């Protein structure tokens, strides 16, 4: 194990959306659980957009996910990662 | 699925004490996906604890939660007669799930029960079946006996028991023993006996009425 | 001031279906996400279904997927279920709750509608006087209805203190049964007037029975 390293970002505001990206990079192994919360409720599988779990070139991996929300809500959403029995839960950033 | 057990499933404790109420997930939950709920008999639940220790809008500072990973604590100190209520824990870490509930009963003072007996009313008689209705009012703690005699005959599997929940003021319980018989049955026999057994009292107290009055 | 306010519950049949509805007011309610939470008699809480406040998120207990849809309207303040196949197993109190901005939670709830699922008729009750003999008791005993639940005041709700109204109890025959007592000072029995409202809304029957010696 190798604990991930989580960074959160906003970008492509448009037509009063903003999509928020959740990035995962440098972990091991593979498995993790990586997903959008809204009010602490985990989104469907759904309204998500999903990358895959990819290898570093570092002997590690990196994935991320992201979801299309109203600007001004960011507050209300939150990403949420499980790897190897540890959990977090990390804000978008303002 | 992630399941969530309570201990203890009943506590009884006196006004004014301090109560332990203790909550496992079967996984971990984070701290922010942990709530608390308290129900009232006749009520809906409200809302306790949010986030494993945030209080919500309203609950008084005597309420208090902590915990984390698969451990998770309710504090209820100084605790009162209203508190009387069914307590949930309920995780949102996977899905929703409530624990089963943990009842926290008052404790009070020995109180005897007051007995009466109530005869079938003449307007169930016309119908076939008499109905004989023994009331223990307002007695602590909950643990009665209740016998029915006819013509001091002891009687069995012919009488249904129902019991208040604890007042919310003064803690005590009521119960109501129905004996139910046949008209024919019932015009057969002449003195109906109610006879209680109770920890407030020196001795059992019987009520009976005759058949006419 | 937050209010939900359920309705719709009611007696079906197996396999029929039913629709819940919850009227929301005192805050914009679409800005907040929804669930259904339900209580089996006697029962823990189980929760039900969730959608979020644009409808995108929507979420079912395994108990109920396929048979039952959440479902809200913005514009009227809704929230609704449509029950479909139902069960016995899914005979509940069937609350509306909201989900709390940021933290989460159940952060208010709704006072509850019952739905019962059964294949039995709706029975009306009959209603005798438990006499006062010769502080008095007297009352009134609700005997043989179907399905829950009856409701019992005395002199339309302006007599409270004192007054016990007892959980229903199941019959062999399958009918429900409830008495209500009330204890009074032995001086109001010449000049006080005493009569019990009973009301038993899924079969029509509302009676008033003056109680008297
Ligand atoms: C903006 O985002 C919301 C929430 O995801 C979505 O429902 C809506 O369709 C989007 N609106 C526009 C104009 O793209």
């Amino acid at each position: 194990t190798v604990p991930p390293m989580v960074n959160v970002t906003r970008s492509e505001a448009s037509e009063g959306n903003i999509t928020v990206t959740c990035r995962a990079s440098s972990f091991y192994p593979r498995n993790i659980i990586l997903t959008w919360r809204q009010d602490g409720v985990s989104l469907s599988h759904d309204t998500q957009q999903w990358g895959d779990v990819l290898p570093d070139g570092n002997g590690t991996y990196q994935t991320w996910v992201a979801t299309r929300i109203c600007r001004g809500e960011e507050q209300r959403f939150t990403c949420y990662m499980e790897h190897s029995g540890n959990h977090s839960t990390h804000p978008v950033p303002s | 699925e992630i399941v969530l057990t309570q201990s203890p499933g009943t506590l009884s404790l006196s006004p004014g004490e301090r109560a332990t109420l203790s909550c496992r997930a079967s996984q971990s939950v984070s701290s922010s996906y942990l709530a608390w709920y308290q129900q009232k008999p006749g009520q809906a639940p409200r809302l306790l604890i949010y986030g494993a220790s945030s209080r919500a809008t309203g609950i008084p500072d005597r309420f208090s939660g902590s915990g984390s990973g698969t451990d998770f604590t309710l504090t209820i100190s100084r605790l009162e007669p209203e508190d009387f209520a069914v307590y949930y824990c309920q995780q949102y870490g996977s899905s929703f799930t409530f624990g089963p509930g943990t009842k926290v009963d008052i404790k009070r003072t020995v109180a005897a029960p007051s007995v009466f007996i109530f005869p079938p009313s003449d307007e169930q008689l016309k119908s076939g079946t008499a109905s004989v209705v023994c009331l223990l009012n307002n007695f602590y703690p909950r643990e009665a006996k209740v016998q029915w005699k006819v013509d001091n005959a002891l009687q069995s599997g012919n009488s249904q028991e129902s019991v208040t929940e604890q007042d919310s003021k003064d803690s005590t319980y009521s119960l109501s023993s129905t004996l139910t018989l046949s008209k024919a049955d019932y015009e057969k026999h002449k003195v109906y006996a109610c006879e209680v057994t109770h920890q407030g009292l020196s001795s059992p107290v019987t009520k009976s009425f005759n058949r006419g009055e | 001031e937050v209010q939900l306010v359920e309705s719709g519950g009611g007696l079906v049949q197996p396999g029929g279906s039913l629709r819940l509805s919850c009227a929301a007011s005192g805050f914009t309610f679409s800005t907040y996400s929804m669930n259904w939470v339900r209580q089996a008699p006697g029962k823990g809480l189980e929760w039900v279904s969730y959608i979020s406040y644009r409808s995108r998120t929507i979420y079912y207990a395994d108990s109920v997927k396929g048979r039952f849809t959440i479902s809200r309207d913005n514009a009227r303040n809704s929230l609704y279920l449509q029950m479909n196949s139902l069960r016995d197993e899914d005979t509940a109190v069937y609350y509306c709750a909201r989900w709390g901005y940021g933290s989460g939670g159940f952060d208010y709830w709704g006072q509850g509608t019952l739905v019962t699922v059964s294949s039995a008729s709706t029975k009306g009750p009959s209603v005798f006087p438990l006499a006062p003999s010769s502080t008095a008791a007297l009352g009134c005993l609700v005997k043989d209805y179907f399905p829950e639940p009856v409701t019992v005041s005395w002199n339309s709700g302006a007599l409270t203190s004192g007054v016990h109204t007892f959980p229903a109890v199941l019959q062999s025959s399958g009918l429900y049964s409830l008495s209500s007592v009330v204890t009074v000072p032995s001086s109001s029995l010449g000049t006080q007037t005493y009569i019990c409202n009973v009301n038993h809304k899924p079969s029509n029957t509302k009676v008033d029975k003056r109680v008297e010696p």
